């Protein structure tokens, strides 16, 4: 299991970076951090492990509205609500924030773009391999 | 055309624009009848809970006597059918269902849109 | 599947990720997970097998709408509703959540993208082979 | 004739996977399963024959609304209803779920995509042939 | 056609697939099936001949609307109606169900696609020949 | 322009927004006449079944006496022509056809849109 | 002149295939059949001459609304009516059934497509020629 104090620091950093997460129960955030631990590599950026693991967890949480409320009804995970309006009280219309152009799934949220910039600076986005003989 | 699908759509739509913290009850007093001289009261209250949405508040003006009354309109579900002389307990205030106005093109209406006026004056 | 506690762990993980499944009947989730187990490899992950099963089941249950529950007719499986209004009381409009012009069938839901990333990190998305003898 | 117990298991699996089929008479489902038997190959995936035959039958049933009600009127098999509305009671607008991009007829419903994934994993989508001499 | 019980079986299969034909006059179905028999090969299938006849007849009766019954005028065979409303009582809008940009004339209805798949499985969609002597 | 096609379209449209479980009848009482002193009743009922669609419910208010009446509008088919003084038996409740209002631009109207008010008061 | 009994059979087959033609006087149908006789070749498909000559006559009749009523007004043969509406009684909107993509004039009506399929099966759509020496 990943170190408990590091998990506490990562969750607390996530809370300070996005203040709206202060109302979410800690078990769900712990589960999201543990899931995001499977992708983040340790020895690449050992100095700043907590910041980037928090960034990647935040990117996972806000990918396509993966994180909903506890009492959120089903069937909203596959269909979105474009607009609604009451008779003579109020009306509202929504839309998508940005539009992707590369199909990388990583340049889809600001946190993912921050994580890619950090990865490119610290180690790089390259991969060169040769056989073992 | 299928009316069950319309019923599901109406139920979800009503459940969308609703707040699950407003206490709403319903009264179905009935089965009256007079005595051999004319003295008797209806011994029925039949208070049952209900939930729904409200819209279009309106104020009552009679003579300039500053009575400060109000009345609204509501949208409800198909269960616990509404009638033309029932009472609605909205936030501790009684209203009388003057008009039922079901949204009906078939039997067993999918929803109701009653018109409520505050009781007394 | 080989035994029971892995099924329990997978269902618990799915419910932990999406709290809205705490109300779904248990048998339906059992059927979905044991049918989604057919596509995942145990030897590949061998450490996060339950996480992979949960992610694949969640992705498979949310492609175009399959876990619709009971009392939903048969026309809902061939066409989608985009608008609905009730007299002059209220109105509502729906729409698609994700565009999948790539056509991979795995980049259609966030769970599929996360599963692809996990597979790429664990083993890889390649298949290089040569003929025997 | 295909084995009776296997047909019973396939129909029951179809019922559990899509609960809305519980209201359909058994003879129509039997006919659909028997029709779908002509396409599914036996020795390819003998271990999981029932699951994939049920998947293929489900794909056939929901291809383009092939399965309608018993009392459904004619002329609706060639023309679809985009929208309808009563005077001051309600209105509704429909639409297509997804849009194909390959013309394979198999990547048109989620069940068909599941079946293709299973076929690719178990045996493969390839076909190499040579003459007999 | 060669004898009668095959005609009975074909008509029964068509009615079993689409229950809406239980009300159509029998002679019209007889004419349609005996005219659609001209395109199907008995030697090719030789085991599911009745199924192929039923599928081809169903596809041929539903290309653009041909089995319209009696009392339908002659303008319905050249133009289609897209909208109709009655005063301020109700309104309705129609539309095309399938797009067939390929132009094969067989990928226009689900029955045609199923027939093509069955033919490909049974014999194949190829025609490779060489000159005699 | 062809009116048969309009008739077919109207018939299918009426058959779309209808529920085949609401009992609806029709009364064509007629051929009255007084006696040599003025005592006679019309001996005709002529009850026949019918089906259609209804819309726009409305409530009746007269004096505040709580009579709880209602009236609606309907859409029907061309057969069993409606007149200006017929009765409609909607779900066991009688209504009088105050207005016929055929949707007419030609002879033999394609459909009717009567206006119904509840019988008595 | 083409054989009288064959013409009678062709007209009667046209009537049974499209029941709406039962109200058309026989002389116009005879004229249309005689006109369509000039294109259909005899020795190609001598067994099924009547069916295909009826199909080709039906294709000619419904090409672009060539066959109108006896009292149909002029100026409607060059201009079509998209929509019409009375004040507060009814309204209607029309449209074209399908859209061609090859400019063959034969893949424009379902009957023409049936005729091309029959011609391709019976003889073929090919033409190879060489000089006479």
């Amino acid at each position: 299991i990943m170190n408990q104090e590091t998990l506490i620091a990562a969750v607390e950093q996530m809370r300070k970076l996005v203040p709206a997460l202060r109302k979410v129960p800690d078990e769900t955030l712990y589960a999201w951090v543990e899931m995001a631990e499977l992708f983040v590599c340790q020895k690449t950026f050992k100095d700043a492990y907590v910041k980037a693991i928090a960034l990647y967890a935040l990117h996972l949480a806000f990918l396509d509205g993966a994180l909903k409320g506890e009492d959120e009804d089903l069937e909203s995970y596959s269909r979105r609500v474009t607009s609604f309006s009451l008779s003579g009280e109020f009306s509202q219309t929504f839309g998508e924030v940005t539009k992707n152009q590369s199909g990388n799934m990583m340049l889809s949220t600001p946190w993912g773009k921050m994580f890619e910039q950090l990865k490119a600076r610290r180690r790089g986005r390259f991969a060169l391999m040769t056989g073992l003989r | 055309m299928n009316y069950s699908q319309i019923e599901r759509m109406a139920r979800k739509g009503v459940a969308f624009f609703t707040d699950p913290s407003r206490p709403m009850n319903l009264i179905k007093q009935g089965e009256y009848g007079y005595d051999e001289n004319g003295f008797e009261i209806p011994p029925m209250e039949q208070v049952i809970p209900i939930s729904g949405a409200t819209r279009r508040p309106n104020a009552r003006e009679i003579d300039g006597e500053t009575i400060r009354a109000s009345d609204i309109l509501g949208i409800f579900n198909n269960d616990h059918e509404i009638n033309e002389g029932d009472y609605i307990e909205i936030d501790g205030i009684r209203h009388v269902v003057v008009d039922a106005r079901p949204v009906q093109a078939s039997l067993e209406p999918v929803a109701y849109r009653p018109v409520l006026r505050r009781v007394s004056v």
